[PDB]
This record gives C-alpha cells, structure tokens and sequence, in this order.
C-alpha cells in the first residue's frame, strides 16, 4: 500500500511556463476562472490531508482481556459460576464461595486489563502535525484579481502568490519571483534559505529552484507560481500519509511478554487437564472435578505478574523523566537497551544546528576556536596584535545584531537577525572580545557596500576609534581567493609586510585544510586610508568606486561549520563500546556529512571509503577492491537507483556508514534495511524529514528543544534538553530493567509451586486441603507485590555497557533456566516448608501425619460432627475446619517466610549478596510491609470471615525458617559455583 | 489441677491478637522509617 | 531431543534424583523431631475441642431425619447407623475383670486412675449396658434417637449447681453427679422421653475423665437414649437437645457445640 510512497517523486519543472499551463488549463496572468476553480475542486477534491482510520479505544482495551492469563482466569471465573449454578439447583448451598470467587476473578481480569492497556499505549498524532503546516488561507489570482481564499479551496492550475512570512499552500511551479528565498528544512532538515526563481536549475525537482513545496515557508521576497499538486498528492503530503500510515508493530519487550505467557499458559493447561482426568479416574464427582480445576487455574496463573512488569517499567520511566528524558510509550523504556543499530540524523541531532566559527588563519598559523554550546574547550590566542585586527573586521564588517531582550541567555544560544555566517562571526567576537555593539559605537560606520553576488565581497568604512588618528579605516570580507587578489601586505604578528609567494602558498595550504574539514572559509582584510588623501569630511561613494579596493592588507582567514553538540562525540563512542552500530542518515550535502562523521566518531581515524583509496593511490575507483574500504558515503541520488538487496550488501559490508542527501522515504528505507538483517534499530532526529524513519524505528527518539512538532509526534521518547548523552543512559537503563525483570519474574513464579503442590497432594493423598484458593490471591495480589516490584531498583551486577546487545532470537526474558530454578529447585523447597507447617498445626491439635492419609472423605463430611483424631478425641464439623483454615493461614505465612530468602536470592543472578549488599531500600521496605500485611491478615478481627485467615500462635511463624535458610544457602552455594567456573554446567543450567 | 483443670482447654487468643497487631504496626512503622531515608 | 543431548538429559536426572532425595530426607527429619516433641498419651493442645460436642447416631442428611412409618425401607437407612453404634455396647464385648469394671448402677462421682502415664496397664473403664437404654429394629414410628458427649482426654464434665433458676427447674436434680440433657422445640407438639444410666436424663460422672485411646482402649462412653412419641404427624419439627454444665458452652456457628439440631418428620 505504502510501497508507492517509499519511492522518489516525478515532476514537471522541466516544462516551459506556457507548456505547464496547457497541462492544467490555466492562465499565467489572469489565473483560473471562479467557475473553473470550483469545477476542479469537485473533480480533484480539497487541498487537505485526511487522517488515517484509527482503532477505537474500546477494541484496544478488550483485546488485552484475552491474552493467555486472562483467558485462563476467565475459564476459572466462569467455572466458579458453573459450580455455583450446579449447587443452587441441587443442594441449596447458602454459602457464597463460588459466586464471590467468580466475582473476584472477573475483577482481577478487568484490572489486569487496565495495566496492559496502559503499557500498550500509542500516542500518535502525525497527520495532525502535518495539517498544521497548511495555512488557513492562500492568495490566488482568479479572473485577473488577487483574493484570499480558504487554502483547502486551492486546486491544481490556479495562480498563487507568496511573500516573506507565509507558508507554501501547495506544491507550486514558480513562474515569477523577486528575491524569493525559501526554508526547505522540511525536506532536507537544513534551514538555510534557498532561492526560488522561474528558471529550471536541476534535473532533480527536490533541488531545482522553480519548484516550491507544501510544508515549507517563504523567508523573504515574493513569488508567483502555478499549483501542480494539492493535498495528499503533494510531495510532503505523501510523506505525511507514509508516516501516519506505517504499521506500528510489536516492541521487543512486548514479544518477550507474550513468549513467557505461552510457556506458563502451556504448563497451566497441561497440569490443569492432566489432573482433571487424573481425578475422574480416582472417582471424583464432576461437582468436585471442576472445583479442583479452578484451584489449579489460580495456582498456575501468576495473577500479579503482568501488573508488576508495568509498574517496574513505569518506575524506570520516572527515573528517566528526572534526567530530561520523556517516555511517551512505556515499552520504549526497554527497546533502547536492546538496540543494536542507531540511525541518526545530523543537523539539530548530532549537531547544534548553528553556524559557528571553528578555525582562524592568521600569523601563518591555524588556530582552533571552541565550538561547544557551554564552551567546554580552551582559548586559542588573545595576545597577537593580528588577532585584534581580524577581530575588528569580524565585528565591523558585519550587519548582524542580537534580538532585543536576550541579555539573560548565553551568547551562543541567543537569536540573531542575520544570515548564518554573520551570526557566527558576531557570536565569535562577542564571546572573546566582549560587547560587539561597543566596537560598532567606537568605530562609526560612514559608508558600506553590502555583499554582492558579483563583487563576492563586503566592504565598510569606519571612523577609527583611536583619538590620535580618528581617521578612516576600510574593512572587507569575502571569498578567500577574491580577498587575496586585493592584497599587497600581510599583518604578521602586528607589523605589515609584502605578500611574497611564500605566504601566498601557506594561504592556499591553510585554505585547503580548512575546506577539507567541511568548513566554510572566509577571507578578511583591511586598509588604513592615507590621511592627507582623505579629510575628516571626505565623502565616500558606495555606488561608484570612490576609494581604492586593491593593494589592501590581508589580515586572516576564518572558517565555520554547524558543529557537533558537546556530548555527541563521547556518546557515540560509548554506544560503539556497547557494540551498537552507529549510522548517519542526513538530508545534508556529503562533504559536510562526512566531516561531522569523523568529528563525532561515526568514521574512526584511518578508515577509508573507496574514493579515499582511489585519491591516495591516484588510481581509478573501479581499480579499488571495495572490500578494502570499511567506511562508505552514499549520496541519495545513487541510493535511488539501488535495489534493497544492494542496500543490504552496503549495510553488511561496512562498519562506518554515512547516508547523505537522503530524502525522508530514503531514511525509512535505510531503517527497514537494518531491520531486515534482524537488528533492533533506534532512530534519533529532530526534523519533519525524520518522521517516517522515527515511526518505523523500533524506538524513535526526538530532540525536545530543537525538534519539530512532527518529529516529536513520531517518536517514542523525547530528549527535553537535547542532551545526546541521554541515549547512553537510556541504553544502560534499558539493559538494567531487562535483567531486573528476570529477577522479578523468577521471584513471582517461584511461589507458584507451593500453591500448586497442595492441590495435587489433596487429590493423590486424600488429606485435608492444605491451602485455599482465596489464600493464593492473598499472596500473588497481596504479599508478593511490593517485593516483586522492588527488584526493579537493583543496581547492575557488572558493567552492562561492556557487553554486546542481546540477541533477540536467542536471549529471552524467560527461558528454560528460569523455570528450572523457580519451579524445579527453589519453589520445590518452598512447597515443603508449606507442608511442614501444615503437618505441625494438625499434629499439635491431635491429628498426627500418619492418620491424615485418606481422611478428607470424613473430614469434609458436613454431617459427621465427631471425627476421631489420633488421640481418640471427637471433633465437630466447624471445629476441625477452624484448624484447617489455621493450616491455610500458616501455609500462607510459610510462603511469606520462604519468600524472604527468595527475595534476597533473586536480588542477584551471579553475584553474592555479600558482594552486592543490601542497599536497595525499596526491597527492605517490601520485606517489612509484606510481613506487616501477613500479620494484619492473620490477627485482624473479622478476617476469619472475609478471607478465612486465623490467628497464628507465635511458634507457628517459625515453622518455615529452616527452609527459608536452606534456600539462602543453596542459592549462595550455587552462584559461588557459577563464579568459580565460567565454564558452563551450573551456568548453562540455572543462570537465568 | 485435678477436676479443676479448666485452663488446659483454654487459650488467650485475645492477648495474642493484641500482641500480634502491636507487632504488625511496629513493623509497619519501622518499614516507613527505612524507606523514608531518602524517599 | 527437546531440550538437550542424552549426556545432558542424564546429568539433569542424576541431579534431581539426588536433590529430591535429600529434600525428602530433610522433610522426614523435621517430621521426626516434631513427633519427638509430642506425648503418646495426650495432645499438645486441646483448646479446639474444648467445649464438648454433642453428636447422635441417626445419620442426618442435613441435621434432619424424615421418613414414612407406613414404609419399610423409609427408615432402614437410619437403623443402619443406630445399629452401628449400639453394636459396640454389647455385653460380649465387655467380658472379664479386664479391662472392664462394674461401676455404680446409679450416677456417681469421677474416677481417677492416676496420671496420663504408662506406669500402669490399660486404665480400667466402666461397663455400660445397652439394656439401660429402655425401649431401644428400632422405633419404626416416632424415633428413639441416641445422644452422645464427645470424648476429651482429662475432661471433667461439671453439672450446674441448683443455686438459682434452671430450665427443667429442680426436677430430679441429681446436682452432684448428673450432666443433664433436655430437648426442646412454643411449638410444643411432641412428647419427650429420656432413657439412660440409673434412669436419669444425663451422663453418669463415673465415666470420667477419659484417659485416651492409648491408655484406655475398648473404653465406653455413656449414652442417653431419647424417644419422641409425638402425637403429631406430617410436619417438620425442629427439635434441639441441649446439655447443661459449667464446662459446657455453645456457638452460633458450630451448631453441634454441646447441642443437637434434629428435623424429625414422620410423613406417614
Ligand atoms: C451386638 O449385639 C447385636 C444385638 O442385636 C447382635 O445382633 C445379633 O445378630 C445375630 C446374627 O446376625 C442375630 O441372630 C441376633 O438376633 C442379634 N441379637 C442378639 C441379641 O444376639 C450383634 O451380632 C452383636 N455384635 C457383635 C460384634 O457381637
Ligand atoms: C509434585 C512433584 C511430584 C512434581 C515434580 C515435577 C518435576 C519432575 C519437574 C518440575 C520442573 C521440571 C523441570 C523444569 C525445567 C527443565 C529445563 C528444561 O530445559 C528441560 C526440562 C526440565 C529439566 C524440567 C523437568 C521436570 C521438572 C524437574
Ligand atoms: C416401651 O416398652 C415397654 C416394654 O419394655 C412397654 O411397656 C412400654 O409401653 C413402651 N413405652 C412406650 C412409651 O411405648
Ligand atoms: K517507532
Ligand atoms: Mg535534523
Ligand atoms: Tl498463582
Ligand atoms: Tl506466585
């Protein structure tokens, strides 16, 4: 469906003005007829974007109500009402058991539904942001007259007019223009104004001057044009549809959840029906056969687990909110940890998005300035008298000014009225020479010639601030070579000197080096005009050369670029040390893209492209073995004629990849290419041209300050302070939460065994029921909750940023090793500790373990109010039941006591508690509150009716203590083996 | 005692409950103290 | 295979065999020590049987014994259980001076055979003739229910003293030696008739205290036969038999705590 939109567009900028009118039945001068425009409206439809059909929240909520655990809990809830129905008909049961348990279980499903619904959130308003880029109104020429109309009423063929400050209402063929410049950052991510004129200037319509696009704005001048595309058919309207239309897809974390749901659901249905038939064979009435099944359901399903996961995710997202990293989708909290490839935009993401002075060439020396936002570098020069001469030209031969009321904000961050290069120079001098306004007050400008297309230079004449002179100084800047052809002397370390071929060659060298760094280079020179030839009232003519512009003194060079953000180089290296592949994907030109790649460490030192090898060896590129080149730089124009299989080969064959001059669909294609190889991919960006890529990414991260509204709609995560170091933190947090989820899951599952085994022995042994159904819910929904959550606050056991990204095909959240430990080893020890306390309670009340076998028949018989114990005493029905429920209560408390040790062992997968310590305060809180809850549930009056919880005698609490301790020792010995031999036996069997 | 051994079939479940609830409360307070050591 | 190789499948079996073996051996060990802390003659706790329960022979479907006099197999169900109990009180079962003893044919005081020790043989229990149960196949019309006080080791059932007012106000009040049992329903549409030891409507105190199964096997607890020769027919009559005493109490939950709940209906 969207495969059409993933392709490069076709256009009609090649046609003549006249020819273009024939195609759209239009007038170049009079414009369309009121009738013809209305006709075309009904024909083509409105100049608007329609949002894609969404899934209502209704269906979204209910889709969770049927995912494995909820299905089993539904079967339980209904099976409760089943047994209740069968009762209400047969023998009038005045009880509330099956009825209430059926109500409780149905509530558990609904509430669990809210948790998973909260986790599976999708806040997407892509198409809405795009719609915000179409103006409310447009100016059209109809019947030879200009009028403002609803922009939706704009059709292909009419004559539209735009001027500085307004949004392009539709894709236009420029037919007339006067000084028109446009901001195409929507399509390129670059905000430098692009001229628009009627002349065709490139085969590529996205590069030609005679096309203006919807989603962009006119920055200055005026233009008229013929509408060629409207609504969804515009270049960026298609990007809108592509972006808004892209299928979301399941996250890595989501896939893991479903996976263990299958496992646990599997064992649940297995043991469920495996013992349902095992009971009927033993001659159990279907009346009972279902009651046992309900218990089996409740025992096997970890009722509180899915909600635990959600809370652990939420708490991890809260910590990241506190580092200026907003998470829109709870699952995106983990994806960053599983990320193996980052596709990053350059401008406004890796870079500050601001022309900044990078180097200066004066005194036959290359000086480097500090490009960082917060200025974390050092000085270059202050002493040289040459510097002050260059500094003066940079301030004086400059027409840029700071906007009013910025004195509060830092120099480099403040808004400037002017072109990017003049702003850069302004901020450079203001920083290291103080107030520039002061320099422009001490040296009043009397005449100037602003930068001309033809002159290729800008000159200014000022009254020298010096009192002993107060004469006229000439300054000029422009193209380095043009400035050179106008110089005779060079200000070396203070004093001038003739411009010999020697210094002239050093100039060329300096010029070539700076240009090689992808930096824009300017020349600077001045000339102190002779006093006798220029009186204090001498008039200078700016129109006609009234003053010399030759034999001037060359002062120096200055170079500039849109530099990396301070934290970016280090963040890139850190991603790469964690084994994450970092690719650059930018709408910017290749020379600039490549230079920043080396600056931030995308391309490491020494690595070459095929073009680099060819130039170094002075040989044809076809003569170069492409396998000798680990780095590559792909232009979008070449990308366009490559198949995906060939794109896949590029991705496979290079470690250091730069995709430059890419369109928005091309970014999507590169992302998909990476994913196709089985990689989890993150995208980082800030422009509307990142929207499709951000949507398709497993996780999209947008910049918060510099980011466009669209990009932040398309993302899963926002960096609110533009701190790229947050990606590094995000991946670290993502890995940590992945491990801690394992700990929390194992902990929760472990207590399933002591809830399953009592029901089994109840059938096979014919003893009184050791633990009840209600009692199980008091564990999974009550006591285990805070402890399970607390594992989310566990510190790393080792340097997680030192390991490679997990293999999502092999490294699962829940594997066989977890089940073996939780179900086969620790849970089994917990089961016994439960049974022990059960036998203790009964034996101390007169029913010794031996006489318990095959007694349930008489025990449950409501009409036998005289059962004989081991000592020959006789018990009524309600009397023995009180002891039985007291057994449920102590078995319950036994679970809590054995979960103490389990909580401590689940703390660490490898390390010892004596190494990791007990610095998790939430965990300790869990221990205290868990025990408080259990005690309250046993001793609070009335709980014997609502939950069948009975007061325990002090000695009862200590039954499971020896089992709780064996768990601690056992797991500590086991992990001691793991560490002592990384070989594999204990490791490959039990290492979560 | 002999025929007056009524205490043999008696248990102070009332005191046990009072003590049990005291303990539960104090464990609840102790927990808050340790948690609130930083919030 | 599914998971691993044969070598791995073996090792996982050798482990869980030794592992579960140890766990079973430990579990058994903790059961040993538990038993080691317990007496053979007396249970550690008795507060959960404390107030004695009162149970009868007619096995009630739901605290009810409804049947038809004009039908044979209508009551043959209740006669099965009635027979089961009384069959134990046979004279052929009580033979010789061992381990039985002839005790007062009239309600007497308690009998202490020492302590709960094995320092003596089987503590000798009082004989009880089912022949003390006058009038009661059994009552084919108007049932002859048999009451019973639940056995508790070392329990001395103490009758109420005639200090103040009483339900069966002072009638045949053998204050010193009889634990009374008065059945009731207002709703007085019956005819209560009690049979027992010495002809009294109670339990003779000479059968106490019970020394337990280990120290007193073949021991016989006193019975109290109750006959309802009611002149009514074809209606549910809620009859409650209550025992009175210093050590006797009741509960709204446990409807068998020192009392009966019988729903007789001679629907004939
Ligand atoms: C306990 O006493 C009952 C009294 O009914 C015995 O029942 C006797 O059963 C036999 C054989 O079935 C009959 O011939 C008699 O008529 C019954 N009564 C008597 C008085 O002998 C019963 O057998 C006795 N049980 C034991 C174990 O001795
Ligand atoms: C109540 C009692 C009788 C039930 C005992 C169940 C035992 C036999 C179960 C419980 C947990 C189970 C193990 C759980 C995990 C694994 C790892 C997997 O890669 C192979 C199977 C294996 C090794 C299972 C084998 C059987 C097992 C040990
Ligand atoms: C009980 O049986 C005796 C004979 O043993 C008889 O005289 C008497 O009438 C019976 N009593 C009643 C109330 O039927
Ligand atoms: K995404
Ligand atoms: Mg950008
Ligand atoms: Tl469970
Ligand atoms: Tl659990």
């Amino acid at each position: 469906l969207d495969e059409l939109k993933k392709e490069v567009s076709m256009d009609d900028h090649k046609l003549s003005l006249d020819e273009l009118h024939n195609k759209y039945g239009t007038d170049l001068t009079r414009g369309l007829t009121n009738a013809r425009a209305k006709e075309i409206l009904a024909r083509d439809g409105p100049n608007s974007l329609t949002p894609p059909p969404t899934t209502p929240e209704w269906i979204k909520f209910c889709r969770q109500l049927f995912g494995g655990f909820s299905i089993l809990l539904w079967i339980g809830a209904i099976l409760c009402f089943l047994a209740y129905g069968i009762q209400a008909a047969t023998e009038d049961e005045p009880a509330n058991d099956n009825l209430y348990l059926g109500v409780v279980l149905s509530t558990v499903v609904i509430v669990t539904g809210c948790f998973s619904y909260y986790q599976e959130a999708k806040s997407s308003r892509i198409m809405d942001s795009f719609k915000n880029m179409v103006p409310q109104q447009a100016l059209v020429i109809r019947d030879g007259e200009k009028s403002t109309i609803n922009a939706e009423f704009v059709v292909a063929g009419d004559l539209v007019e735009v001027k500085g400050g307004d949004r392009i209402p539709a894709d236009l063929r420029i037919i007339s223009a006067h000084g028109c410049k446009v901001d195409n950052s929507s399509l390129t991510g670059e905000s430098e104004p692009q001229t628009r004129s009627p002349e065709f200037s490139s085969e590529n319509p996205l590069e030609t001057r005679n096309i203006a696009f919807f989603s962009t704005n006119c920055v200055e001048g005026t233009a008229r044009g013929v509408v060629v595309y409207t609504g969804d058919r515009t270049v960026m309207g298609r990007i809108a549809t592509l972006a808004s239309g892209l299928e979301v897809g399941r996250t890595p974390i989501a896939i893991e959840i479903e996976h263990f749901i299958h496992i646990i659901t599997g064992v649940a249905v297995f043991l469920g029906v495996s013992f349902f038939i095992l009971s009927l064979i033993l001659g159990y009435s279907w009346l009972e056969a279902v009651i046992f099944l309900i218990g089996i359901i409740v025992a096997n399903v970890p009722e509180g687990l899915l909600a635990t996961v959600t809370v652990c995710l939420t708490l991890t997202a809260k910590r990241m909110a506190r580092k200026n990293c907003l998470v829109k989708n709870l699952e995106a909290v983990e994806t960053l940890g599983s990320t193996s490839t980052i596709c990053s935009d350059k401008t406004g993401t890796l870079t500050q998005n601001r022309m900044t002075v990078a180097h200066m060439w004066f005194d036959n020396q290359i000086h480097e300035a500090d490009t960082t936002e917060n200025q974390s570098g050092a000085a270059f020069d202050k002493t040289s008298a040459t510097w002050s001469a260059l500094s003066r030209i940079a301030a004086l031969c400059n027409r840029a000014v700071f906007q009013a009321g910025q004195d509060n904000v830092p120099i480099l961050k403040r808004s400037v009225a002017g072109d990017a290069s003049e702003s850069a120079l302004l901020k450079c001098i203001e920083l290291c020479c103080g107030s520039v306004q002061g320099m422009r007050d001490r040296n009043p400008k009397i005449v100037e010639i602003p930068f001309n297309s033809t002159n290729k230079y800008q000159l200014s004449i000022h009254e020298n601030e010096k009192s002993s002179e107060s004469r006229y100084l000439l300054v000029m800047k422009g193209a380095p070579e043009r400035i050179l052809d106008r110089c005779s002397t060079i200000l070396l370390n203070g004093a001038e000197e003739p411009l010999k071929e020697d210094m002239k060659e050093a100039f060329q060298n300096a010029y070539l080096e700076l240009g090689g760094l992808g930096e824009r280079v300017l020349g600077f020179c001045h000339f102190a005009l002779p006093e006798d030839k220029y009186n204090e009232g001498y008039p200078f003519d700016a129109d006609e050369p009234n003053f010399p512009t030759t034999d001037l003194c060359f002062v120096g060079l200055m170079a500039m670029i849109d530099p990396p953000r301070a934290a970016v180089p280090d963040a890139v290296g850190k991603c790469r040390s964690a084994g994450i592949k970092v690719i650059m994907v930018t709408g910017d030109h290749p020379i600039t893209a490549k230079a920043i790649a080396k600056g931030v460490g995308i391309i490491s030192e020494g690595n070459e492209t095929i073009e680099d090898i060819a130039a170094r060896l002075n040989i044809p590129i076809g003569q170069v073995n492409p396998r000798d080149a680990k780095a590559c730089v792909v232009h979008g124009s070449d990308l366009k004629d490559l198949s995906t299989e060939v794109l896949d080969d590029i991705l496979h064959y290079h470690t250091e990849i730069v995709f430059a001059r890419t369109s928005p669909q091309q970014k999507l294609i590169i992302v998909e290419g990476c994913q196709r190889q089985g990689a989890i991919v993150a995208v980082t960006g800030d422009g509307v041209n990142d929207s499709p890529a951000l949507k398709k990414a497993d996780i999209g991260v947008a910049m918060g300050i510099s980011g466009s509204d669209v990009s932040k709609q398309a993302a899963d995560m926002i960096l609110l302070d533009d701190n790229f170091a947050s990606i590094v933190t995000g991946v670290e947090e993502g890995r940590l939460i992945f491990d801690n989820l394992k700990k929390s899951i194992a902990y929760t599952l472990t207590s399933n065994i002591p809830e399953i085994t009592p029901f089994l022995v109840f059938i096979i042994g014919n003893v009184p029921l050791p633990l009840g159904t209600v009692t199980i819910l008091c564990i999974d929904l009550g006591t285990d909750m805070v402890p399970a959550i607390s594992l989310a606050y566990e510190q790393a056991e080792s340097d997680i940023m030192k390991r490679q990204p997990r293999n999502p095909k092999t490294d699962k959240l829940v594997n066989e090793r977890l089940i073996s430990m939780a179900y086969g080893q620790i849970g089994m020890i917990q089961a016994l500790g439960g049974f022990f306390s059960y036998f203790v309670i009964l034996a101390e009340n007169g029913f010794l373990p031996m006489d318990l076998i095959g007694k349930r028949v008489r025990w449950d018989d409501r009409w036998i109010s005289d059962v004989e114990d081991s000592f020959g005493q006789q018990w009524t029905y309600e009397q023995r039941k009180i002891v039985e429920f007291t057994c449920h209560t102590s078995f319950f408390i036994s679970i809590v006591v054995v979960q103490w040790a389990d909580l401590i062992i689940c703390k660490t997968r490898r390390n010892s508690i004596f190494q990791q310590g007990m610095k998790n305060k939430i965990l300790i809180f869990g221990l205290f509150e868990e025990t408080a809850l259990a005690a309250f549930l046993s001793y609070c009056p009335g709980t014997d009716v609502a939950l069948r919880m009975y007061p325990l005698k002090p000695s009862w609490w200590f039954c499971a203590f020896p089992y709780s301790l064996i768990i601690f020792l056992y797991d500590e010995m086991r992990r001691f083996i793991i560490r002592r031999s990384p070989g594999g036996w204990v490791e490959q069997e039990t290492y979560y | 005692e002999g025929p007056d051994n009524d205490e043999r079939f008696t248990y102070d479940y009332y005191r046990l409950r009072v003590v049990g609830l005291i303990v539960a409360a104090v464990l609840c307070v102790i927990g808050i103290i340790i948690l609130l050591a930083g919030k | 295979f599914l998971g691993r190789t044969g070598s791995s499948w073996f090792k996982i079996f050798l482990f869980y065999l030794i592992f579960y073996g140890c766990l079973a051996g430990i579990f058994i060990g903790t059961i040993q020590v538990l038993l080691l802390t317990l007496s053979d003659f007396e249970p550690k706790y008795q507060d959960r049987v404390a107030p004695p329960g009162l149970s009868h022979a007619p096995y009630a479907i739901k605290t009810e014994i409804s049947f038809s006099i004009s039908n044979p197999k209508s009551y043959e169900s209740f006669v099965k259980s009635m027979h089961k109990l009384m069959d134990l009180y046979n004279e052929s079962s009580q033979a010789g001076n061992s381990p039985f003893e002839d005790c007062s044919d009239t309600p007497a005081d308690y009998i202490k055979r020492g302590d709960l020790d094995d320092s003596q043989g089987q503590k000798k229990a009082c004989r009880f003739s089912r022949m003390w149960l006058k009038n009661c196949g059994y009552a084919e019309g108007k049932p002859c229910v048999v009451a019973k006080l639940n056995r508790i080791i070392g329990f001395y059932p103490k009758p109420l003293k005639n200090t103040t007012d009483l339900p069966e106000e002072l009638q045949a009040n053998y204050n010193q030696y009889v634990l009374p049992l008065r059945c009731a329903a207002r709703e007085k549409i019956g005819s209560i008739e009690y049979f027992g030891l010495g002809g009294y409507a109670g339990f003779p105190l000479q059968y106490y205290p019970y020394y337990g199964k280990r120290l007193q096997k073949k021991y016989l607890q006193p019975l109290l036969a109750i006959q309802f020769t009611n002149l009514t027919q074809n209606m549910e009559l809620r009859i409650e038999c209550k025992v009175y005493g210093e050590n006797i109490d009741y509960s709204e939950k446990d409807r068998f705590r020192g009392r009966f709940e019988v729903k007789i209906e001679v629907k004939s």
